[PDB]
């Protein structure tokens, strides 16, 4: 049974993550992952992170960073440790170690 | 040709010409380093054990008693706590008596070495112990036993330990 | 030994006359016929109790805390018949003993005793709870005239270091035994399981003594040398270099 | 109310000064606490950035691989996200303890060549991703641990010790009083 | 299965740590194969008389401990001629490097 | 505290003081064995020596663990058992035995309306060797893959745990003198034959 690593980004960010071997659709089809196309609104980013935040089937969640910062309001607001959310690079952007919802805690300390 | 230490308090250049000679392949040709010392980081098996608990290679035990009498054991393996005997038939005692004498495993049993919470012992067949150490690293004992077949490793049956060091190969 | 007996159902007249024929006798002894003296009044606090009854049948009104006024003259007219004195070889030296009510040191017998007399040796509940013998707590004891007693000449040149030493180690090692429970063995470094070691081995092998055991200060600091020795020299900062060099080895 | 209301007497005294010993105690104690947690706390905070360093490297040459064996192949992006099915590799959810806290991390397991070095690549990266949610996970949990425990330091010291002081005040006090008109 | 993979990794250590020593040797394979020993004999003589060596590996052990005991020593071997390979190679390089520049143009030399 | 009791400390040889908190938690009989004190021991202990000679050990050893546990019966109210090492809580765990199986006592059932001290030497005998085999176990597999855990010898030594718990019930109208040690001595072998099966 185990758990997943959820992924929500650009197409070929959600190609990597999955190619070795990673993510799957459970018993309601629902699927582990979200290709955020260019046209994509950011409810469907929001909503669909928010579903993967509130699945049992999930124990970490990754989010392009240019993304991350859209879904900023309900990402920094998970004071929650049972899920992890994890800010992630894509081919196109810096990569993740600024701005990051969890390590800012530290704001004078790493 | 005298093999490349990092120091020593108790032993000499009689005394590690002496031993290279007689150390296994496994280790002939590297530098002894200093892996416990009675005489740098305080007397207690307490500290012998977690001193010796990262090592994976042989060992010498090095100990000098109340008479200035040299003796040991080359041990296969680190000393650690067991519940059983452990080691391999490389293992040997020695003493320098004023001459230096070895006793290589006789072939009799596998009783090389033991670590318990408060008493480390090496040897075996009986009640006998080629060499025992208390938790204190101060009275110990040394009897014949039917592992090495040994003589007597200090002057008496009994002795209490003036200091000891534990080399490694590494 | 001159030995004075006063029993609980004897007369509370000679429970006040027993103290005074006591150092009236150590007085001769000592400033008369040469001799140092040691004088051991067991329990003054059966003593100010007759001190209270002699003072009720006068009809004097009970001062604090049930005992009268001048408790802390009358006591210091048996503690200051003490000391050494000019132009004469002997001394006398005195040990009081006392019982605290509650264990509670704040009570007037132990109180004004302390501002008379010059230290204190506290025996201990929890120590003999653990069946240790002699049950005495080392953390709260002192001798206050100590630097005077030891020393090159008087005892040996390493009692003033290995006292102070043995202190220290005893004072972390109970700190580290009380955060054991709260982090768990685990968490603690190499540094604090030396002082959890060298605790167990002072309680079993320097506390601990037999009641027919007997050892001089030399046995009873080489007991100490045996302690000390389980940390490297290092960590005894306490000691200075110059005897770390001639006591810490083991010798031949 | 400034003091705990127990009637004055030689027990009520032996009862709070056991308590302010109590209370002092448990203070030092929890003291120690914090400063293990914390030891705790900056340590894997220096393993979370430490695991992002790292993340920096092989997430560019995992999307690297991944351009350079769709070059190799044509695509595989079209194809498997529609094609999704059961999967070879996951977590186990794993716990870790420090100081009588219990914190959350999690342990990796399995249930045209360029694709071969792609899988390898990934997981290299994952394995980073699995080892920063542990880390992070272990950390949030940590920090609300931390802040709890200087909480109860900070109400030791400056709500309970002073309530049982100025008891003991008190009934010292009457005492004195009772004595008096006795 | 574990025995078969093991033979194959065994095959190769010896055989790196004898071809290595040809090199650190230079001269040519028959005067390194005139010194190919094991306990002091020739490898036809050894393999010959064979007697299993239960000091090392001792017998009583099951057959999946002493696997792992022949298994430690070897790697460690393995591991051992690495680093000792590198060390030495690295002066050999570095010298050869100083006699380029004793050679060479004048623009380097 | 009061003047009668203070009064009569300086006397007596023997005090045996209440404690509230057993007795209003119903445990009997409700004697605080933490401020009370016995001065005839030694005077005792050559009695001990000539009729019993096993005795003096065990209750030295049963003070111990009432005395250890009271200390980390503090720590616990802090920290809530979570940090505590598992010799510590097979100290917790046997203290209780002791003190709901051996100190407590019902004063009016016939079994234990009197317990002659041959029943006396031998209940306390069998608790304090399960708390050295016990904690044997756990010291013994510290430093190992497996380790032994409370739990684990709960898990595995339940019958053992019934068996120490009942000993009080043998009533000395009913069974004898040899009955009575016979039981108790077949229980030490189930003892030692459960921890040799562990």
């Amino acid at each position: 049974r185990g758990k997943l690593i959820a992924v929500i980004g650009d197409e070929d960010t959600v190609t990597g993550f999955l190619l070795g071997g990673i993510g799957e659709l459970n018993k309601n089809r629902h699927p582990n992952f979200l290709v955020v196309e260019k046209d994509t609104t950011i409810n469907e980013i929001e909503d669909t992170f928010r579903q993967f935040l509130n699945r049992d089937d999930i124990g970490i969640i990754l989010i392009n960073q240019y993304i991350a910062e859209m879904v900023r309001h309900a990402l920094d607001a998970h004071q929650r440790s049972i899920p992890a959310v994890l800010e992630i690079p894509s081919k196109e952007h810096p990569y993740d170690a600024a701005k990051d919802s969890i390590l800012r805690r530290a704001k004078g300390m790493f | 040709l005298p093999i490349l230490q990092s120091h020593s308090a108790l032993l000499e250049n009689m005394h590690i010409e002496q031993l290279a000679r007689r150390l296994p392949a496994r280790v002939q040709g590297y530098p002894w380093r200093l892996a416990y010392s009675t005489l740098e980081h305080g007397t207690s098996l307490k500290t012998l054990y977690r001193k010796s608990a990262s090592l994976d290679s042989p060992v010498l035990l090095v100990i000098k008693d109340m008479d200035n009498q040299i003796f040991g054991a080359y041990a296969t393996h680190p000393f650690r706590f067991s519940d059983h005997y452990y080691g391999t038939g490389e293992t040997f005692l020695y003493t320098f008596s004023p001459n230096f004498k070895v006793f290589k495993w006789s072939g009799e049993n596998s009783y090389f070495i033991n670590g318990d919470i408060s008493s480390l012992e090496l040897g075996g067949g009986g009640g006998r112990f080629g060499l025992w150490l208390d938790a204190d690293l101060y009275h110990g004992r040394s009897n014949s036993c039917s592992t090495f077949n040994n003589d007597i490793l200090s002057k008496k049956e009994d002795f209490i330990v003036q200091d000891l060091e534990v080399w490694t190969f590494e | 030994v001159c030995l004075f007996l006063n029993l609980a159902n004897d007369p509370t007249i000679e429970r006040i006359i027993t103290p005074r024929l006591a150092l009236t006798t150590a007085e001769f002894l000592a400033y008369q016929c040469e001799k140092h003296v040691l004088v051991i009044l067991t329990d003054m606090s059966s003593y100010a109790e007759a001190l209270r009854e002699v003072s009720a049948a006068r009809e004097e009104v009970p001062g604090r805390r049930g005992f009268p006024g001048y408790m802390y003259t009358d006591l210091a007219t048996i503690y200051e018949r003490a000391g050494r004195v000019e132009g004469r070889n002997g001394s006398i030296t005195q040990i009081p003993i006392l019982t605290m009510p509650n264990d509670d040191i704040t009570h007037p017998i132990p109180d004004l005793t302390g501002y008379i007399t010059e230290g204190q040796i506290y025996v201990d509940r929890q120590l003999h709870n653990r069946q240790i013998y002699p049950p005495i707590n080392v953390l709260p004891s002192l001798s206050r005239l100590m630097k005077s007693a030891i020393g090159e000449g008087m005892t040996r040149k390493d009692h003033a270091d290995v006292s102070n030493q043995l202190y220290a180690c005893y004072a972390i090692g109970k700190d580290v035994q009380a955060m054991k429970a709260v982090v768990g063995e685990e968490a603690l470094t190499s540094d604090d399981l030396l002082y959890l070691e060298f605790l167990q081995k002072f309680e079993k092998n320097f506390i601990t003594q037999g009641p027919y055991e007997n050892r001089t200060v030399y046995e009873t600091l080489d007991i100490g040398w045996q302690l000390l020795r389980i940390f490297p020299k290092e960590m005894l900062k306490r000691i200075p270099q110059s005897t770390l060099s001639e006591f810490y080895p083991r010798d031949s | 109310k400034d003091r705990i209301e127990i009637f004055p007497s030689r027990m009520a005294q032996t009862i709070m000064k056991a308590r302010l010993k109590g209370a002092q105690t448990g203070r030092n104690l929890l003291k120690k606490k914090s400063d293990a947690l914390t030891l705790r706390f900056r340590q894997i905070l220096k393993k979370i950035i430490e695991t992002k360093m790292l993340m920096g490297e092989v997430m560019r040459e995992a999307a690297f691989s991944l351009a350079e064996a769709k070059f190799t192949a044509g695509d595989f992006s079209t194809t498997v996200i529609q094609n999704v099915n059961k999967a070879q590799v996951k977590i186990r959810a794993k716990k870790d303890n420090v100081a009588g806290v219990t914190l959350p991390v999690f342990e990796h397991y399995h249930e045209g060549e360029q694709l071969a070095k792609l899988k390898r690549n990934y997981a290299k990266a994952v394995e980073l991703l699995v080892e920063l949610a542990s880390l992070q996970t272990s950390f949030v949990t940590l920090d609300e641990a931390i802040k709890i425990t200087n909480r109860r330091v900070n109400a030791i010291e400056h709500v309970i010790i002073p309530r049982i002081e100025r008891t003991l005040a008190y009934i010292i006090t009457e005492l004195d009083e009772r004595e008096r008109e006795e | 299965d574990e025995l078969a993979k093991l033979d194959a990794f065994v095959e190769g250590v010896v055989k790196k740590v004898a071809q290595y020593m040809a090199d650190v040797l230079e001269d040519s394979k028959d005067k390194v194969q005139e010194n190919l020993l094991a306990s002091g004999v020739d490898l036809v003589t050894y393999i010959t008389r064979f007697q299993w060596d239960m000091a090392k590996y001792p017998i009583k052990q099951s057959l999946k401990n002493i696997s792992e005991i022949i298994a430690k020593g070897v790697t460690q071997i393995d591991n051992d001629l690495k680093s000792r390979a590198s060390a030495y190679n690295n002066l050999k390089g570095n010298l050869q490097n100083l006699e380029r520049k004793n050679a060479g143009s004048l623009l380097t030399r | 505290s009061d003047p009668v009791t203070s009064a009569t400390l300086g006397i007596v040889q023997v005090f045996w003081g209440l404690d509230k908190k057993l007795a209003q938690r119903k445990h009997f009989p409700s004697v605080n064995w933490l401020i009370s004190y016995s001065k005839y021991m030694r005077a005792l202990d050559e009695y001990y020596d000539k009729h019993f000679t096993e005795f003096v050990p065990l209750r030295t050893k049963a003070k111990e663990i009432l005395q250890e546990e009271e200390d980390l019966a503090e720590i616990v109210q802090l920290v809530g058992k979570a940090s505590l090492a598992e010799t510590d809580k097979i100290t917790l765990e046997v203290a209780k035995l002791i003190k709901d199986d051996f100190l407590q006592q019902n004063g009016y059932t016939p079994y234990d309306r009197f317990c002659p001290f041959y029943k006396t030497v031998g209940m306390l005998s069998n608790m304090i060797s399960f708390y050295d085999m016990a904690r044997r176990a756990v010291e013994t597999t510290a430093q190992s893959d497996n380790k032994i855990t409370w739990s684990i010898i709960r898990e595995h030594m339940g019958e053992i745990l019934y068996k120490l718990s009942s000993m009080k019930f043998k009533d000395p109208v009913k069974d004898g003198e040899a009955k009575i040690k016979a039981d108790y001595a077949q229980l030490l072998e189930d003892m030692q034959n459960a921890f040799r099966s562990l």
